[PDB]
RNA sequence: UUGGCGGAAAGGCCUUGGGUGCUUGCUGGCGAAUUGCAAUGUCAUUUUGCGUGGGGAUAAAUCAUUUGUAUACGACUUAGA
RNA sequence: GCGUUGGAUUGUUCACCCACUAAUAGGGAACGUGAGCUGGGUUUAGACCGUCGUGAGACAGGUUAGUUUUACCCUACUGAU
RNA sequence: CUAUCUAGCGAAACCACAGCCAAGGGAACGGGCUUGGCAGAAUCAGCGGGGAAAGAAGACCCUGUUGAGCUUGACUCUAGU
RNA sequence: AGAACUGGUACGGACAAGGGGAAUCUGACUGUCUAAUUAAAACAUAGCAUUGCGAUGGUCAGAAAGUGAUGUUGACGCAAU
RNA sequence: GUGAACAGCCUCUAGUUGAUAGAAUAAUGUAGAUAAGGGAAGUCGGCAAAAUAGAUCCGUAACUUCGGGAUAAGGAUUGGC
RNA sequence: GCCCUGAAAAUGGAUGGCGCUCAAGCGUGUUACCUAUACUCUACCGUCAGGGUUGAUAUGAUGCCCUGACGAGUAGGCAGGCGUGGAGGUCAGUGACGAAGCCUAGACCGUAAGGUCGGGUCGAACGGCCUCUAGUGCAGAUCUUGGUGGUAGUAGCAAAUAUUCAAAUGAGAACUUUGAAGACUGAAGUGGGGAAAGGUUCCACGUCAACAGCAGUUGGACGUGGGUUAGUCGAUCCUAAGA
RNA sequence: AGAACUGGCGAUGCGGGAUGAACCGAACGUAGAGUUAAGGUGCCGGAAUACACGCUCAUCAGACACCACAAAAGGUGUUAG
RNA sequence: GUCGAAUUUGGGUAUAGGGGCGAAAGACUAAUCGAACCAUCUAGUAGCUGGUUCCUGCCGAAGUUUCCCUCAGGAUAGCAG
RNA sequence: AUAUUGGCGAGAGACCGAUAGCGAACAAGUACAGUGAUGGAAAGAUGAAAAGAACUUUGAAAAGAGAGUGAAAAAGUACGUGAAAUUGUUGAAAGGGAAGGGCAUUUGAUCAGACAUGG
């Protein structure tokens, strides 16, 4: 309980967690915002694509340096990858949501994501040897995943 | 303070910028000047180089050590299937330049041509030029309007053309598409010879004869990103530098802080667009000829297609422009062949060439025979035939 | 609505025939206030979404796969009902 | 506008000689240019000689041997979406 | 074999604020000031012009009423003899 | 060891495995050292020369001693250059 | 086994097959090779590279402390049957 | 006099720029116009000076009131004040019906240091005024400790010839097990034992959060247990340099 | 580099000299209205493309104190003497 | 380079900081050597470098004199509160 | 009578309040380093009370989502409060080679000060 912002109405949606997860926060970030307002199973089948090296994630803000991809087209942007591990986590906890809802009651045909936010964990500390007996950090940067599933509007 | 030896740049400073050119199919930039007191006819043509091969002849140079005396020459041998009028456009004098008016196309457009429009051919309807054929459903009107504005307002006159790629070797069903100037007389008689010719053919025959010197316009074969020594001719530093020699090693003084616009960089090498000029013809080839490849001297029956085929070309059923020497783009790429800009007396430029003998053996390999035939007389009867 | 002309960016210009409203060329019959002594008053044209009633037209590009005249990756060039 | 070189001795710039040549002009750009090189000279520590000094040591004297770090950032430049 | 592209993993240096130039003046070589040139998202591989790039409070030189190693008929002493 | 026959005249067929020669400077030689910038022509060496000393002694150690090294020694010796 | 051989290369017994992986083959690299003609003209300087190389037989200079120099140099040969 | 020659230097450039030719150039003259924190008049703040005034007469006599002049500032001097921990005194001061603390392009007061208040958050203490006292205010010190960024999903994870097929187990398999193939170490070994040193790493079972810079079901890891048997192998006895 | 008197900068902003410690003008509490200084008024830019008499034509004109330089020497250019 | 000896080498033992050890490089003496390492004297001294924490109001400098092993510092007079 | 930073036993403070106070408020002369003499930290606070989340459900699990306990889970053995740097999301805006600042106003957002006069 307590996520972020939400401007969702609860009871017309279902929601779930998933902290100190060991999976690249940058990474798994911008596959966040790369379902972030999608129709549930939208999103399900392209992650899943993702998966084939059949469709990409629009890599937007920790992205400098990233090669280039003819699969960005479609999101207009020239750096996109594939971070299977990021998708493979973000996945279990769209089936989470999914299946809440479900236990909730609510129209699995209706469910969009209408949040979906990832936040840093407390680093993971392992040590590196450089050269001239020196030490340096090498570091898991683990993130905090969570996200909310909602029964699109009908007017 | 002064370079120590003075030594020429390297490269030269007006084939920049050195990047991938835009299309594939070199531009014509300049069209001869036209003097519209001649018939009507084409100034360039479209064509697919084949491959090369070597000549004789005697040479008619007097005051040359080789005057009536044999020479042999590289040549090289461009597929020049006939042409096809689709369609005209009206050029305009403008205070900012020249200016399509309007364009004028044919009725019936093959699927060659239909292609050049679509990016996913076979799923598309193709409904490519379809409402515009409508256009002549009417007596005339619609197209009989823009035909008389041109007529009325062009200053020159283009005819689209298209290559007929499929009578070539070639892999590629789409056919590449060119303006070409009309450099007959008026610009009245000039968009009537195009309407004349709308759906029809012209074969190079009617553009280029023997001995005339043609210009050459082509992409460049590529070579993808080339360092400085191999993309610029740099000289090659010592064995002892550290980080490589394949580099130049003064990128600039201090002042300017600044890399300049002219010290020589790593890069893209190739596929650059040039104009190649005073390419003499040799041979003027006809298609439906069996004695492609034969002489008044040697008469054999045989075509220009060498033995084995052009390699990684194919065969030569069509006419053809055997030009001297070598022209740039690589075998299968389109180009574009336009008469001289200027009237050269170059004497080299005058000389009536006859060729006394064209090697015809495989460039696949080391040729000996030039016909199968010859292959046969020369070696006997194997463990295959008969 | 009849003719024409305009290609420099013509996208506008002249011209023929009636139809229709207005006409301050002239002569009459009415109206106006109280918005209170100025504030505060004619609404111009852009886009963009929705609404109706009519006329109309009924495709492609990308991903992927493929070529190698191309290529570090993107890109380029081919091919596939 | 365009060129202005090949070499013997020297760490050399310089100097000088051979030779070719249309000509072998003079200079700048942090005495251009060391995360571009090289490291021969100079100028750390080893060592020999000569001069000087009682000596430790000294020398604008001769000599030999002596580790040449980093760009993935910004801009620039070259190419590329 | 790299670099290159992808899954996974993932540091460091360095950072006043920053990052296009020409002239000017200016602490006498500006990314910022003044006057001009100009100036279009977001970007990839290369690069060694420039950030007086970074890397140890200059090791040369000088100053300090600051040292230490060493030498000597400098000064003042001392084990010994 | 010798002879005949034989081959695209090859045959220490891979592997393995001294380039040579004429001189100058320089240290005789093998040997030694600046671990992490100097392997040298520097240090050593055999050889040569010089000095001291007969034990109540020479050279050296210790704050001191009924203390100690040379000395399980004695000049063909030990000590010092 | 080859061979002078505890060398190199190949094998048996025994033991490992463990050092992130996939796709491509731009530049520039690190490591390995090759170059027509010329043959040190490169350079501080042949640095780097190249060339020589086993064995049998023949042959072998100046000088020398008579021991050496000396594998001096220069040649012929080499498989299989 | 003006103009021309005399008059040659390195990025491309400077009457400031554009551009200007009976000038928008040079010499001279006449008026008008633009504009500083300066000058003139006025309001307000302060500082300084001069004066009036508790004569019985409510609320400051270090006060109220009238008048004139003045206002730059480093180093530095003095003054008037703002804020903090703790102390004496007093508001019989605020408070679990919510102290303090924190957050808030919400409000008000002060020239300012600061003060005050609303909303939110919170949970046990805390203010004001007169005085007392100091371990009393930070942006810097290549300051101290800690925490965090950009760099960057970047440099990189390229020495030691090399892997492949299938089955099995498992949520899950490039990496575990078994099978097969392909190869290496090549007895100067990637073979078999020991000395120093370690100290349980040995062995079985269970097992994967961390650790093995990919992974993991595997491990020298994690948990739980098991294991080292002597008259003859050593120590132990002996003496060595020495102690 | 170094003295004399004074005024400045340093310690000081404001307006002008494009720019700038030091020139010119003028020194500063918060403000309104006026007027000016030095300097300006084609356009950038607030303000007469004002008035008046001459001068000057440069295939290198010239354009404002400090100030961002020019000299000897020449000209049948042109002006006045 | 050298590779059967001035050979390489394990363990035991000996030498300890103005001391050792040194086939001699100021070399080595636990990543420390022209004097090790550890604690204390020690908050060693610094005419030198760096920092030095709230607001406003008033006044407001000196770089000059004399003396000083004085010249990057003091005393002294002046300027200031 | 005098001394007493050691030992035992006590009474106190205008001292400190977990980067402070002894180095140590804690399994502190501990963990760790070093051949050795020596060097030597970090680290206190759920709640009145474990009432420490029965039970259902998705998952291989760790956990999530319900439910439940509690005055509170905006106290879940990561635990009082929970600032800053730095970060995700949502919402608003601007962005031709930095950004940020001053005077002035447009435009949007926001906020005010006013109150009492017969029915
Ligand atoms: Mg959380
Ligand atoms: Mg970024
Ligand atoms: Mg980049
Ligand atoms: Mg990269
Ligand atoms: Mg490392
Ligand atoms: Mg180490
Ligand atoms: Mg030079
Ligand atoms: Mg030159
Ligand atoms: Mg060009
Ligand atoms: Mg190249
Ligand atoms: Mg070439
Ligand atoms: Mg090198
Ligand atoms: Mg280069
Ligand atoms: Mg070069
Ligand atoms: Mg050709
Ligand atoms: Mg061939
Ligand atoms: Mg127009
Ligand atoms: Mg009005
Ligand atoms: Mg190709
Ligand atoms: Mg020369
Ligand atoms: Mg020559
Ligand atoms: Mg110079
Ligand atoms: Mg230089
Ligand atoms: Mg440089
Ligand atoms: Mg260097
Ligand atoms: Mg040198
Ligand atoms: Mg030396
Ligand atoms: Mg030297
Ligand atoms: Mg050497
Ligand atoms: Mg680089
Ligand atoms: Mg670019
Ligand atoms: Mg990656
Ligand atoms: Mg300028
Ligand atoms: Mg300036
Ligand atoms: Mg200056
Ligand atoms: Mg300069
Ligand atoms: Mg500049
Ligand atoms: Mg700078
Ligand atoms: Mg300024
Ligand atoms: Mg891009
Ligand atoms: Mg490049
Ligand atoms: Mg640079
Ligand atoms: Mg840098
Ligand atoms: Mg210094
Ligand atoms: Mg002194
Ligand atoms: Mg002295
Ligand atoms: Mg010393
Ligand atoms: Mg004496
Ligand atoms: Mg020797
Ligand atoms: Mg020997
Ligand atoms: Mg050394
Ligand atoms: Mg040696
Ligand atoms: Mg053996
Ligand atoms: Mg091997
Ligand atoms: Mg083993
Ligand atoms: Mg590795
Ligand atoms: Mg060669
Ligand atoms: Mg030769
Ligand atoms: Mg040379
Ligand atoms: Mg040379
Ligand atoms: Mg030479
Ligand atoms: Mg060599
Ligand atoms: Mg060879
Ligand atoms: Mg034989
Ligand atoms: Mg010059
Ligand atoms: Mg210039
Ligand atoms: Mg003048
Ligand atoms: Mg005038
Ligand atoms: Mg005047
Ligand atoms: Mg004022
Ligand atoms: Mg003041
Ligand atoms: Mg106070
Ligand atoms: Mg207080
Ligand atoms: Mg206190
Ligand atoms: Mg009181
Ligand atoms: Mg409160
Ligand atoms: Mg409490
Ligand atoms: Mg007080
Ligand atoms: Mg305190
Ligand atoms: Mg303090
Ligand atoms: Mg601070
Ligand atoms: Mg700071
Ligand atoms: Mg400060
Ligand atoms: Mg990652
Ligand atoms: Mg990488
Ligand atoms: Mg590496
Ligand atoms: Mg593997
Ligand atoms: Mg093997
Ligand atoms: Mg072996
Ligand atoms: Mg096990
Ligand atoms: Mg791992
Ligand atoms: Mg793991
Ligand atoms: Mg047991
Ligand atoms: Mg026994
Ligand atoms: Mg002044
Ligand atoms: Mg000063
Ligand atoms: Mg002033
Ligand atoms: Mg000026
Ligand atoms: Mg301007
Ligand atoms: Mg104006
Ligand atoms: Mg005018
Ligand atoms: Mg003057
Ligand atoms: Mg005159
Ligand atoms: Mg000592
Ligand atoms: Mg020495
Ligand atoms: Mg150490
Ligand atoms: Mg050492
Ligand atoms: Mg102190
Ligand atoms: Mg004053
Ligand atoms: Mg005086
Ligand atoms: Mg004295
Ligand atoms: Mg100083
Ligand atoms: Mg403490
Ligand atoms: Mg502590
Ligand atoms: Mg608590
Ligand atoms: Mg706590
Ligand atoms: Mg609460
Ligand atoms: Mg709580
Ligand atoms: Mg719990
Ligand atoms: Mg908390």
């Amino acid at each position: 309980a307590r996520y972020g912002a939400t401007s969702t109405n609860p009871a017309k949606s279902a929601s779930a967690r998933g902290s100190y997860l060991r999976v690249s926060f940058k990474n798994t970030r911008e596959t966040a915002q790369a379902i972030n307002g999608w129709e549930l199973t939208k999103a399900q089948k392209y992650l899943e694509q993702v998966l084939d090296h059949q469709r990409a994630i629009p890599f937007r803000r920790f992205n400098s340096s990233i090669g280039r991809t003819a699969q960005g087209k479609e999101f207009g942007v020239t750096k996109a990858r594939w971070p299977a591990k990021s998708v493979k986590f973000v996945q279990g906890l769209l089936q989470n949501a999914a299946a809440n809802a479900e236990a909730k009651g609510l129209d699995a045909t209706k469910l969009y994501v209408s949040h979906i936010q990832v936040n840093q964990a407390p680093k993971q500390r392992r040590r590196t040897y450089r050269a001239h007996g020196r030490i340096n950090k090498y570091e898991s940067s683990p993130s905090h995943i969570e996200l909310v599933v909602t029964e699109k509007e009908e007017a | 303070s002064h370079r120590k030896y003075e030594a020429p740049r390297h490269g030269h400073l007006g084939f920049l910028p050195r990047k991938r050119a835009a299309s594939i199919r070199a531009r014509v930039k300049a069209f001869p000047k036209d003097d519209r007191s001649k018939p009507v006819a084409l100034t360039s043509f479209l064509g697919y180089k084949a491959g090369m091969t070597t000549i004789v002849r005697d040479l008619d140079r007097p005051g040359s050590k080789f005057h009536k005396r044999e020479v042999v020459e590289a040549v090289t041998v461009v597929d020049t299937p006939p042409v096809v009028v689709v369609g005209v456009v009206g050029y305009v004098e403008t205070p900012r330049g020249l200016r399509s008016l309007t364009t004028v196309w044919a009725e019936h457009l093959s699927d060659e041509v239909k292609r050049r429009f679509y990016k996913n051919w076979y799923k598309s309807k193709k409904k490519a030029f379809t409402k515009y054929s409508a256009k002549y459903a009417q007596d005339g009107a619609g197209i009989e309007r823009e035909l008389a504005r041109i007529k009325k307002y062009a200053s020159v006159v283009r005819v689209l053309v298209h290559t007929q790629i499929r009578k070539t070797p070639l892999a590629q069903k789409k056919a590449h598409l060119a303006e070409i100037q009309l450099n007959g007389g008026s610009i009245s008689e000039k968009v009537d010879w195009a309407r004349e010719h709308f759906e029809k053919t012209v074969a190079v025959d009617s553009v280029f004869e023997q001995n005339e010197m043609i210009d050459a316009i082509a992409v460049t074969k590529g070579h993808g990103f080339e360092g400085v020594t191999h993309r610029w001719g740099t000289k090659k530093l010592p064995r002892k530098t550290h980080r490589g020699l394949r580099k130049v090693a003064c990128i600039g003084a201090c002042h300017p802080a600044h890399v300049m616009w002219s010290v020589a960089r790593a890069g893209q090498r190739g596929y650059h667009s040039r104009t190649s000029i005073n390419h003499k013809i040799y041979r003027v080839g006809k298609g439906d000829d069996e004695a492609n490849g034969a002489t008044s001297f040697d008469r054999t029956k045989k075509t220009i297609t060498p033995m084995g085929g052009f390699v990684h070309y194919g065969e030569i059923k069509n006419d053809f422009i055997m030009v001297k020497g070598c022209i740039p783009g690589n075998r299968k790429r389109i180009v574009t062949l336009r008469k001289s800009l200027y009237t050269n007396t170059s004497r080299k430029a005058l000389e009536e060439v006859s060729l006394k003998w064209i090697d015809t053996a495989s460039k696949f390999g080391k040729g000996r025979f030039q016909t199968p035939a010859e292959k046969h007389a020369f070696m006997g009867t194997l463990k295959k035939d008969l």
